[PDB]
């Protein structure tokens, strides 16, 4: 890999650069050469890792949808055929999109996941490894749809059940967890009830919590108790 | 539009 | 080129939906290949030429100015050394950003200047020559830096003298010109005076020729004016 | 900042 050459630390510091820098590109390809390394990650590093390519995914998930929706239009009854460009350029997108998913699914098989035994880095992992197979979800259409979402479900179900058992309900990493497999059920599996269920539990366990915590971490858990209200208000 | 959440304090 | 496979049609389609995706590196690449095929560019496709390549190396040119700030404060009395990360990635982005303009100015030299015969194209390709070669003048330090920002001056002073005698003075791209030949005088060449007075004439001779457009042309060139007064009032 | 002006209608 291209960042062989470089140390570890070196990496890291410029990963921190690269997101002031706003580089995110370059920061998952730097975090990308930190994890080879081969060493395990903390919670910092863990932080940048995510960071880096939920901003370069997000990017090519916010252009997909803006192509996916020229696409439909143009399959719309009384559509001037304009020839296959727009179809073209949206398999493009999505295939660098599928390679960015199938990276990070990568660094987490290879070897992140088999090396995290506490629950902090575990339950973080496999909520990435949901949330990448949800990304790959977002665009399938063939014949193994049903094994990516069923993968995505997986994930996250592991990562719940560890985080039910091991984390306090307030955790950040947990809530987040939660939030995601919420968006998972209402927006990929078509369960709607279940994404309504689980967001209300997981919100009503962490406010009674939330006496137990000090004023930092009580910031931290209530700005993603507001992002489950947020979603229930629109999903209720 | 985007309800989910990924770097904690 | 990778592009040489693609019909020209298709290639100035998909830079418009790049455009629409946000997606400003396609654009510029779907572009490149455009101009590659040697024909000239129409009064669009030159826009999208312009635009493409404006985000791209306004990415690289906001990133750098982040990092040679963090980079100086580094050298301040006090400061703890770091080890050679800062400068290593400042320059990596620096070169990727002089490697953008190089292309650029590739383009224009090979072969869409010596083409360009009427005063609209070029006017237009002047101005994007002494534009790249200012964001050059940017980043310069060593012994070509004078005659980089010679380049610059030389291709805005020839664009002037045509958008002078062929061009009224409400032409947004004379406008466009005058503004970023301005801001080469205030923050390149060290002549505040030099940019203040052209950023006064040049909205004064608007406004006097304002009463000729119509409602669309008047909107047009009031926006660019606004902007030369707007300069204005930072330098006065 | 930028004071500059680069796409005209
Ligand atoms: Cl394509
Ligand atoms: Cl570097
Ligand atoms: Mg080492
Ligand atoms: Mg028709
Ligand atoms: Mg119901
Ligand atoms: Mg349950
Ligand atoms: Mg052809
Ligand atoms: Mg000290
Ligand atoms: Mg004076
Ligand atoms: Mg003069």
């Amino acid at each position: 890999g291209a960042m062989g050459s470089m140390e570890r630390a070196s990496l890291i510091q410029k990963a921190k650069l690269a997101e002031q820098a706003e580089r995110y590109e370059d920061m998952a390809a730097f975090m990308k050469g930190a994890v080879e390394k081969g060493e395990e990650l903390s919670c910092e590093e863990r932080n940048l890792l995510s960071v880096a390519y939920k901003n370069v995914v997000g990017g090519q998930r916010a252009a997909w949808r803006v192509l996916s929706s020229i696409e439909q239009k143009s399959n719309e009854e009384g559509s001037e055929e304009k020839g296959p460009e727009v179809r073209e350029y949206r398999e493009k997108v999505e295939t660098e999109l599928q390679g960015v998913c199938d990276t990070v699914l990568g660094l987490l098989d290879s070897h992140l996941i088999k090396e995290a035994g506490d629950a902090e880095s575990r339950v973080f992992y496999l909520k990435m490894k949901g949330d990448y197979y949800r990304y790959l979800a977002e665009v399938a259409t063939g014949d193994d749809k049903k094994r990516i979402i069923d993968s995505a479900r997986s994930a996250y179900q592991e990562a719940m059940d560890i985080s039910k058992k091991e984390m306090p309900p307030t955790n950040p990493i947990r809530l987040g967890l939660a939030l995601n497999f919420s968006v998972f059920h209402y927006e990929i599996a078509n369960s709607p009830e279940e994404a309504i269920s689980l967001a209300k539990t997981t919100f009503d366990e962490a406010m009674a919590d939330l006496h137990t915590l000090s004023e930092d971490s009580y910031k931290d858990s209530t700005l993603i108790m507001q992002l489950l209200r947020d979603n229930l208000t629109l999903w209720t | 539009v985007f309800x989910s959440f990924x770097x904690f304090k």
